[PDB]
RNA sequence: CUCGGAGCAGAACCCAACCUCCGAGCAGUACAUGCUAAGACUUCACCAGUCAAAGCGAACUACUAUACUCAAUUGAUCCAAU
């Protein structure tokens, strides 16, 4: 949740190369 | 209900009991105009009858 | 509305129970014969298409 | 609704109601589901089972149906082998 | 008292004791109980029918292979492995 | 009589059912086996083209179907 | 004149951790349907293959290891030409099956990946377990 | 509004500038291995382990057992490496391994396992079964003296007791044959307790067997402090744990306060707690060996209750909580007709005043 | 709670993602659990035969 | 002019304009898409709609197998056909 310190623990797309045709 | 009526003297077990005696004792109310065809004897109270 | 591809057909049990179920099939394919559960006999039996109910 | 008939000066029943709803003596009304015989080929088994259920009406609908039917339809009946006999009386109902 | 009862055949008495050993108490009395009805009459009738079923089953001597219950299936595997651990004496 | 006739009809029809199934299933396998054979043929017709792709890729297959 | 031995508590307390499991009434951890592997089991066979060794574990769903067999053990290593081949995996299955029976473990689930299941190593290890007496499926929980 | 993380966030140590040059997993198996490791580490956020993991005490479990044996690793490693070279030098061994026809001798493996890792596998298995929890209130020991217990069944067959295998009360109707390796002059105490049998007290045990001051491994010459009573797991009560505990005595001990009569058929006298028994004798007694089996009711248990214990047999049943239903409402809108049956006590017709 | 996310090996899309992740990187997701409140049942004395 | 997705409406739910954008009025695979039944959700009413443990019967000890893939993919009552 946004307000909580665990905000963004599930972020993953920054770890993968941008593959956008 | 039948045992209750007999205990209070409202129905006489010494004579045959039919609809006339049940009605005369005010034991049951029958409405022939409302498609009543008579009385059905139900088991409730069998243990103490 | 004009487009037409499939059709709804009645599948009747071959066990003689009279149990039927409806299925969808392509209009240009052959009549269906399916193995389907028949509750009357309580086991899977062959069903054969009899009639087309409507166009889907 | 006809509150006072021209011939008897009595309330009349809306017979459309009698053809669709079952009144249990405890006050509940039972009905079928709209569409339960419609387009079954496009409906899932779970949905079709829901549509086959006999369901109860709410308070407002029950009050309405009660007004649209005369007292005759609220009497206690003793039909022989009535399938709904058990449901005419409530049990363990609080408040 | 199952053993004393002379209205049941002796062979039937001995086969009921094995089949319904779990219903026979320390004194040897076969105890049946029914609580499925509001009326004592129906409860007694159920108990009496159980007695009649017990005598019928014992006399029938059915050899038909009944379908194995799920709880029994697990016990069968567990009994098989218990026999598999059984050993023999080195010097008998 | 009606009940006896319906039960007899089902019994008779249901005694034939086991043989009916083996025939049906055996023929379904053959139908599936006959589709696979047709698939192999198409692939062969493309090899006969020998990568000479273009507009004249559809009619070539038609010529060989006529031969079959 | 009551009998002292007949003083029995109205409720029986069985502290055996396996009691409800052995009666197939204990809860299994259902759920986790979007992740792998499932948690819906009491015991599971888990096989760890490394560059040099093969280890097989029987563990409770709570994460406690019950029994184990590894080629790191001298008892097994001394009889093996290689501790990393198909023979090693089959040997681990046979040794583990015996240890399972002695511990009372007759049932477990095995949760391989598709490539692991197809491998000859795991197929030989599974056959060793079933030949050894262990059943690699668990009985269904009884809810009623 | 934002709140700073309470600790290091996952995936923070990854350098995102050199993403193209960083090594990727490439395999499901390599990700899973790392994922399993991360799951086991402690975290500052809420976790499944926090709510479902057993709450172990932070202080380590006190070891109350015999000292570990002293080993020379250098000499051991030399002998082990030499044996492997000899095995691998043989050309038939290489061919059997390559052709997948080789096998291990299970009997020889177990013998070596008894002398090496066996003790630690038994400790791990006893911990899983809750024996240390129930017998010593969480204190543990490594059973370093292999204890072999077998019940004689018939005349040619034996039923061994390992560590949780099932033995029936009929098989255990008489005292088992017990053997262990003991030096001359050593004294030992063997006891059998039912952890789950007690019919009255939830935290109490039944003492089924107590032999004290055993000279060496001659169990038949020890003092019968409590005579053997076969297991009597009550019908419907599930599966019980019976544990044999072997104790090494430092000196001859006086067990007069633990002596039971012969025969002892009173369940109040058999009431026993291993923790209390060991606590008073801890200064002169050390746990050495352990064996246990699992037992369920069988038809021979009726004989124990009716004849030996002179009592009626208790029968138990597993009873489930009653099903939940929401409070019944006067108008159950849109609920099916069977809604009313959920709140009905009886199935037989009622007629009220009539 | 927050837990490590391991997809099923048959879920092609999710597996394609994790294989392309830098080594050392672990995906997390939010999970909801129910902590059972009551035991499955209790053993009760039913008879003294 | 009915239905669905996105923004407006940034974080539980809800939220309008002849506001800003994109779609739907199917298709495909099954033929147990069989039966039954706790407990719940719900488009702010009703109608309608949605998800389901256990159980029966199947399947099953290779199938992210158990209320099919799919976002919408749709039409009450009467009545008619059978
Ligand atoms: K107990
Ligand atoms: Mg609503
Ligand atoms: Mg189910």
């Amino acid at each position: 949740y946004k307000t909580k310190p665990t905000h963004g623990i599930g972020k993953y797309k920054h770890l993968i190369k941008a593959e956008e045709p | 209900r039948l045992q209750y009526l007999i205990d209070l003297g409202r129905v006489d077990p010494s004579q045959p009991i039919d609809l006339t005696q049940l009605v005369n004792g005010r034991g049951v109310t029958i409405q022939p105009l409302k498609r009543d065809y008579g009385v059905q004897l139900v088991e409730e109270g069998a243990d103490t009858f | 509305k004009s487009k037409s591809k499939n059709i709804l057909v009645r599948m009747v049990s071959e066990a003689g129970t009279g149990f039927c179920f409806n299925t969808k099939r392509n209009r240009l394919r052959e009549k269906l014969t399916l193995l389907h559960y028949d509750p009357v006999v309580k086991q899977r039996v062959l069903f054969v298409e009899k009639k087309k109910i409507r166009s889907l | 609704l006809t509150y006072f008939s021209a011939r008897k000066g009595k309330r009349k029943t809306v017979k459309a109601v009698i053809d669709r709803f079952l009144r249990l003596h405890c006050g509940l009304w039972v009905r079928r589901k709209a569409g339960y015989k419609k387009k079954l080929w496009k409906k899932t088994p779970a949905r079709k089972k829901r549509l086959r259920e006999f369901v109860f009406c709410n308070k407002t609908q029950s009050k309405l149906l009660d007004k649209m039917t005369t007292s005759f339809w609220k009497r206690r009946n003793w039909y022989v082998d009535d399938p709904y006999q058990k449901y005419h009386d409530r049990t363990n109902l609080k408040v | 008292h199952l053993a004393t009862a002379e209205w049941i055949a002796e062979p039937v008495r001995q086969k009921i004791a094995i089949t319904h050993k779990n219903k026979i108490n320390r004194l040897g009395e076969l105890i049946l109980t029914s609580e499925s009805s509001r009326y004592q009459f129906r409860n007694l009738a159920d108990c009496l029918q159980k007695i009649r079923d017990m005598i019928t089953e014992a006399s029938q001597t059915p050899k038909e292979p009944t379908k194995e219950d799920v709880k029994l299936h697990r016990i069968r595997i567990e009994n098989m492995n218990r026999e598999r651990l059984r050993q023999k004496r080195i010097h008998s | 009589q009606k009940r006896r006739e319906r039960e007899q009809h089902i019994a008779e029809c249901m005694a034939k059912m086991p043989q009916m199934i083996v025939n049906w299933q055996q023929q379904q396998r053959e139908n599936w086996e006959k589709a696979q054979a047709d698939k192999e043929r198409r692939a062969r017709l493309q090899a006969e083209a020998q990568e000479l792709l273009g507009y004249q890729v559809d009619p070539r297959s038609a010529r060989f179907q006529e031969l079959l | 004149d009551p009998v002292e031995n007949e003083a029995v508590a109205p409720e029986f307390t069985n502290r055996n951790p396996r009691n409800l499991e052995l009666l197939s009434v204990a809860r299994k951890e259902r759920g986790w349907r979007t992740v792998f592997p499932s948690r819906e089991f009491w015991h599971r066979l888990r096989v760890i293959r490394t560059q040099h060794h093969v280890e097989a574990l029987v563990e409770h769903q709570n994460g406690k290891v019950v029994v184990s067999a590894s080629t790191r053990e001298w008892a097994i290593k001394k009889h093996l030409y290689s501790t990393r081949n198909v023979v090693a995996c089959e040997s681990i299955g046979r040794v583990l099956a015996q240890r399972c029976l002695e511990a009372g473990i007759n049932f477990m689930v095995y949760q391989p990946t598709p490539w692991e299941a197809a491998s000859d190593s795991m197929k030989r290890l599974q056959s060793a377990m079933t030949e050894g007496g262990v059943v690699l499926r668990e009985p269904q929980r009884i809810y009623e | 509004r934002r709140t700073p993380p309470l600790g290091p966030m996952p995936n923070s140590d990854i350098d995102l500038s050199n993403l193209e040059r960083l090594e990727k997993y490439r395999s499901f198996d390599r990700y899973r291995r790392r994922a399993e490791q991360e799951a086991q580490a402690p975290h500052w956020w809420r976790t499944y382990r926090e709510y479902f993991g057993e709450k172990t005490d932070p202080k380590e479990k006190i070891d109350i057992g015999l000292p570990p044996p002293k080993v020379s690793r250098t000499q051991q490693l030399l002998e082990r490496k030499q044996a492997i070279q000899e095995l691998r030098a043989n050309v038939e061994e290489e061919r059997a391994a390559r052709l997948r026809t080789a096998s291990v001798p299970l009997d020889a493996v177990r013998a070596e396992w008894e002398r090496t890792c066996g003790p630690y596998h038994k400790q791990r298995l006893a911990e899983y079964y809750g024996l240390y929890r129930d017998l010593f209130h969480g204190a543990t020991f490594v059973p370093r003296v292999p204890l072999h217990v077998a019940y004689a069944v018939g005349e040619d067959d034996l039923m061994p007791v390992y560590c949780g295998n099932e033995v029936t009360p009929t098989e255990a109707a008489q005292a088992p044959e017990v053997t262990y390796e003991a030096e001359e002059g050593s004294l030992w105490t063997l006891l059998l307790t039912s952890l789950d049998g007690h019919l009255l007290e939830p935290d109490a045990e039944y003492l089924h067997w107590l032999l004290t001051n055993i000279p060496g491994n001659r169990v038949a010459e020890g003092q019968v402090t409590c005579p053997y009573l076969p297991p009597f797991p009550a019908r419907g009560s599930g599966i019980h744990r019976l544990a044999f505990l072997l104790f090494k005595q430092d000196q001859p001990i006086d067990f007069s306060e633990d002596a039971r009569p012969s025969p002892c058929y009173q369940l109040a006298q058999r009431t026993f707690r291993t923790f209390d028994f060991y606590k008073k004798h801890q200064e002169t007694m050390t746990p050495a060996g352990l064996s246990f089996f699992q037992c369920r009711w069988d038809d021979s248990v009726t004989y124990i209750f009716h004849q030996l214990l002179d009592m009626r047999e208790p029968v138990f049943e597993f009873v489930r909580p009653p099903p939940y239903h929401p409070k019944q409402k006067r108008f159950p809108h849109r609920q099916p007709l069977r809604y009313l049956d959920r709140y009905r006590d009886s199935h037989e017709p009622t007629y009220g005043i009539y | 709670t927050k837990e490590v996310y391991v997809p099923h090996p048959r879920n092609t899309e999710a597996v394609d993602l994790i294989t392309r992740l830098p080594k050392g990187a672990v995906l997390y997701k939010t999970f909801v659990h129910v902590v059972p409140a009551k035991p499955e049942g209790t053993f009760k004395l039913v008879a003294m035969l």
